[PDB]
RNA sequence: CGUACACGGUGGAUGCCCUGGCAGUCAAGGCGAUGAAGGACGUGCUAAUCUGCGAUAAGCGUCGGUAAGGUGAUAUGAACCGUUUAACCGGCGAUUUCCGAAUGGGGAACCCCGAUCAUUAUCCAAAUGAGGCGAACCGGGGGAACUGAAACAUCUAAGUAC
RNA sequence: CCGUGAGGGAAAGGCGAAAAGAACCCCGGCGAGGGGAGUGAAAAAGAACCUGAAACCGUGUACGUACAAGCAGUGGGAGGC
RNA sequence: GCGGAAGAUGUACGGGGCUAAACCAUGCACCGAAGCUGCGGCAGCGACGUUAUGCGUUGUUGGGUAGGGGAGCGUUCUGUAGCCUGCGAAGGUGUGCUGUGAGGCAUGCUGGAGGUAUCAGAAGUGCGAAUGCUGACAUAAGUAACGAUAAAGCGGGUGAAAAGCCCGCUCGCCGGAAGACCAAGGGUUCCUGUCCAACGUUAAUCGGGGCAGGGUGAGUCGACCCUAAGGCGAGGCCGAAAGGCGUAGUCGAUGGGAAACAGGUUAAUAUUCCUGUACUUGGUGUGUGGGUGAUGGAGGGACGGAGAAGGCUAUGUUAUGC
RNA sequence: CGACACAGGUGGUCAGGUAGAGAAUACCAGGCGCUUGAGAGAACUCGGGUGAAGGAACUAGGCAAAAUGGUGCCGUAACU
RNA sequence: GGCGUAAUGAUGGCCAGGCUGUCUCCACCCGAGACUCAGUGAAAUUGAACUCGCUGUGAAGAUGCAGUGUACCCGCGGCAA
RNA sequence: GCCAUUUAAAGUGGUACGCGAGCUGGGUUUAGAACGUCGUGAGACAGUUCGGUCCCUAUCUGCCGUGGGCGGAGAACUGAG
């Protein structure tokens, strides 16, 4: 009696719509979705999030590539940048020291010194 | 011309007029020659007769018409005793064509 | 050949509509051997169906109402009728072939007669009755089982179904 | 429409203001395949015609694509179109 | 540490490879968890204050199947307030924004008729997962199959097309049989003309296909009539009856059953038409003639089975006869 | 009749048409070609016809196949 | 019901003569096809992905687990793990 | 397993006691029947015996062979493994 409505035959649609990346099926049909997009939400459902701290393992594990050339290296590199001056994060930094021939001496010569 | 009457398939009745659907006339009878398709015949008395009506009446020139437009959709169907297997009784709903041709000047 | 979309098709959902159903309520309420209900088969110029009739066959007559338009649903072609006021609506009357519960007898509609039981009886069927149909309800009789008792022979369902 | 019979038992709605519901022309073996064109209102109308989606088919477009390993994402950094 | 230790299409710790880039006994610094700590955003329980499960602060802070509890939005119709719309709505497609979400909302195209918000009540209310029910559809496949009456072929005709329509010739099939005549049954399907969209497992100018006409003119053909096994109705007799056993009546097999053959004729009919001739029944009568009759019984129909003689038909044959 | 133009099923008459030991093959009469086609000398079966030598050795069993298998004369056992 | 038994019996087992492919082993051919071509044209069947190989492991013989190596596309025919 | 005639030798074990989408079916676990045993009995008895059906046009993958293309083609060769 109740005629369906703005549900189903509008539940079909609403989603299988979001998927930019979909895959061969998994978007042309619904039984393949709210499966597919049921792993979506979850298996991550709160994880990107992972990188960092995990890729992180550069940062912290190319600072002495960053040096080790012009002295020593991460053991008393980072153990100086924390002596004098303002101490600036860690972050743009430790990362700069390899797409570019400069600023990464910005931080050996201001370490090493007043140690 | 057009197209009328026929007892097509329109699903084979197709890809033929294909490869033909873009311009040049020319590019359109040097091609349909061999198809070895049984989707060959037919779709090139037309497209071939399109051209023709084209020259006459509706005047244009054979040196600038090209093919604008061909699609293949219609029927009617209609039942069809067809009697398969080792010994049956079955009616085929075998449908139709339709092969558009307008070769105008572009 | 993978996937998305565009134009066209296939298909038919959906949205809307619907001369239909479903349900409740009020009123009203039997037909027939003066042979009904039902069915069969006819009937309109053409009509294959449905409906109306039925061989005066979707028609005839009277009165009243009504009205110019009319000749059923199909708004076709042909064509007719109406002011000697039709069509249409209501009531009533006339007629109403043959077969047909018909019962004379036989019979898958066809051929010849009051058949059978019973009362009265001028015992001559002569005068009469019964013999059918109809939604449920009602009255008088006959009368289960599965089932329940998470077994079962009382009991229970039943005094119901039939 | 099915069963000897008792009996069983579907599906199919709608163009519209009117009428249109595809005239005329070309092609072709052809009243069975239509370009074109005409019909239109709100018929994103043509004889089961209002609207007309999905599965799906054709053409076409965007983009990969005959070394290629598979859930086909995510974040970071590089590539092009 | 070793002897006691032979078997399966190419053998090694994850590999490279390492005298330690092994292993053993320890130790230190890092990468490495959604771990621990820190910055911006929670839940449940308990405590404090509170009408408060509203806030503020405080202790514990946050994985989960079965299962328990709770919130939520999509939805239809009818309240009360109050709005939008053909300077165009609902719905549909694509897209932007917002919410933890369930969703709301906006834009463009289209649609093109109505459709909402607040508070309130309501509904057969919100759904992918019953060898589920019904309809539709894709991949599979343009894959599988057409076989003792195994016969068609060469020219020609007609046609817009003819390998299977028609003509001639040649080459074959069948003969108790695909020949001839019929029952049952089917049923006009027969014939002619005009066509073919539909039917003919190809095509078709062909058809037992579609449409419109025409055709089956008997006394002696069959029905009609009667009867056998047997059955039915009426009277008689049994709680009752659309229930049963003897008599009178009737019904039940195109079997039984009174009567004609021959010939001719039509595009299609016939011992039914026509020509000639023959025969039966009923009624009446001109004549002859001068008796006209159900039901059971008679011959008759029950002429039954087995063996079999002789006669014998047309035909065929001897005859190369006519 | 069997769902269909399904090699299934379905009564009677014609058993003297011609050649033989017959209502057996070939063939007048009569009827019919209405049991989808075209091209190539595979592997690959079902149907079919028998093999040099041996010969059932196969096999549950000689299943299957084959063999004797017209007519006339001679002749013919056990058993009953 | 025990014993035993002419003729007959598509009954069960066995031996001999003759014969035969039935077997030890097997060639081609004939009719109708297969392979290809015109025309006419279904129905069965699939969770997804999918070209692996060598070892190891695992209920100790999995392509899909673990470690490496490797892998060109399509198509025809077969015997079929 | 009794056994016979030969044989220089004429071992053994695994492959879901390899192998039925390859075969054979002779056996066992059907409708008949016979027999014993059990039962009064029908009937029964992993007791026996006579007669008795075992399917599919493989799509994918694997392998045995044959080709088309891709790295511009015709012809003639070489050739790791």
């Amino acid at each position: 009696r109740v005629k369906r409505g703005v549900i189903a035959r509008a539940r079909h649609k609403k989603i299988l719509k979001q998927a930019k990346g979909y895959y061969g099926a998994r978007s042309r049909v619904y039984r393949v979705a709210f499966q597919a997009v049921i792993k979506a939400g979850q298996y991550a459902y709160r994880d990107r999030r992972q990188r960092k701290r995990q890729f992180r393992q550069l940062w912290i594990a190319r600072i002495n590539a960053a040096a080790r050339q012009n002295g020593i290296s991460y053991s008393k590199f980072i153990n100086g940048l924390k002596k004098a001056s303002v101490e600036i994060d860690r972050k743009i930094l430790a990362d700069i020291a390899v797409f570019d021939k400069v600023a990464f001496t910005a931080l050996v010569e201001k370490a090493k010194a007043a140690l | 011309a057009k197209h009328r009457h026929a007892r097509s398939s329109a699903q084979k009745v197709r890809l033929v007029a294909d490869l033909i659907r873009g311009k040049k006339v020319s590019q359109a009878l040097d091609i349909l020659t061999y198809t070895n398709k049984k989707a060959a015949v037919l779709v090139k008395k037309v497209l071939e007769s399109a051209i023709a009506n084209a020259e006459h009446n509706d005047g244009a020139d054979i040196d600038d018409l090209k093919v604008t437009k061909i699609f293949v959709d219609e029927g009617p169907s209609m039942k069809r005793i067809m009697p398969r297997a080792k010994g049956r009784a079955d009616r085929i709903l075998k449908r139709t064509s339709h092969i558009t041709v307008v070769v105008s000047d572009r």
